[PDB]
């Protein structure tokens, strides 16, 4: 199992980015995914999560309405769209994989991330 | 049977011929599990990633 | 949901019996995860469901608790265990992590 993130960089306040995370070594469409960030020298904060199908998407209130999560099951790629960034949004963003496989016709719970990516920096 | 170590050898076996085992470690833990028997002479060995 | 872990930091000698707690301020029943983040690397899952030991971490670790109080213990603190530990609930899908706790050898 392997996760690799990309798309980090430096953008002005109010800018936008196209964070991406490729997945390999497991059936991608069976597991929910979530992005979690770590501010410099701070604890982990959950940002957004998406189930396997993609019908349900959840966002934390600090990011609600500004970001947009998506996934493309055809080529095992998880995306995160950042819009109207602020100063406190700067952090290291990790893409995580849940531990519970679920059928593609189901919508379900999540929250036991067993694998994590290397993380990518985002500065504003 | 001293080298195998584990006591879970299934019944119906006959003492006197070679049985193949596997030792699986989980950190500082070691367990012996019985897998079966193999022919006396082998000509090719093949192992898959799965 | 809020989580608070005590102590914020601790230090113990090699082979000691370090114990770190976490509380949920709300009935979580059993839904708690324990992570470990070594400095500069991604976290790893140690315990899920507050007590189920993961398949790739030695039995030195243990976890217990229910409701509002939870606890993670290291039976014999080895030098490899210097890291930051976090508790994370999943009773609500807007899941939250704790503030962390750091260990130290002496
Ligand atoms: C696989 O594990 C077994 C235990 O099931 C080992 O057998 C024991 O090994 C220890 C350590 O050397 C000895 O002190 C004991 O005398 C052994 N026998 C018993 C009955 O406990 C075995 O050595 C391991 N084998 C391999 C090939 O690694
Ligand atoms: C084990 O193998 C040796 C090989 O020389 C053989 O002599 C011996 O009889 C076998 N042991 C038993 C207990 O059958
Ligand atoms: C395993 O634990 C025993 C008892 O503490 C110790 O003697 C042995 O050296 C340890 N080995 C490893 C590889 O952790």
């Amino acid at each position: 199992v392997q996760l690799v993130e990309s798309g980090g960089g430096l953008v002005q306040p109010g800018g936008s980015l196209r964070l991406s995370c490729a997945a390999s070594g497991f059936t991608f469409s069976s597991y929910a995914m979530s992005w979690v960030r770590q501010a410099p020298g701070k604890g982990l904060e959950w940002v957004s999560a998406i189930i396997g199908s993609g019908s349900n998407t959840y966002y934390a209130d600090s990011v609600k309405g500004r970001f947009t999560i998506s996934r493309d099951n055809a080529k095992n790629t998880l995306y995160l769209q950042m819009n109207s960034l602020r100063a406190e949004d700067t952090a290291v963003y990790y893409c995580a994989k849940d531990t519970t496989p679920r059928p593609l016709y189901s919508s379900g719970w999540y929250g036991s991330f067993d694998y994590w990516g290397q993380g990518t920096p985002v500065s504003v | 049977t001293l080298v195998s170590g584990d006591a879970h050898i299934p019944s119906g076996t006959v003492l006197g011929n070679f049985y193949c085992f596997v030792n699986t470690t989980i950190g500082n833990e070691t367990t012996s599990a019985f897998v079966g028997a193999l022919p006396k002479t082998v000509r090719e060995f093949v192992i898959s990633r799965t | 949901i809020q989580m608070t872990q005590s102590p914020s930091s601790l230090s113990a000698s090699v082979g000691d019996r370090v114990t770190i707690t976490c509380q949920a301020s709300q009935d979580i029943t059993t839904y708690l995860n324990w992570y470990q983040q070594k400095p500069g690397k991604a976290p790893k899952l140690l315990i899920y469901d507050a007590s189920n030991l993961e398949t790739g971490v030695p039995s030195r670790f243990s976890g217990s608790g229910s409701g509002t109080d939870f606890t993670l213990t290291i039976s014999s603190l080895q030098p490899e265990d210097i890291a930051t530990y976090y508790c994370q609930q999943y009773d609500n899908l807007f899941l939250t992590f704790g503030g962390g706790t750091k260990v130290e050898i002496k």
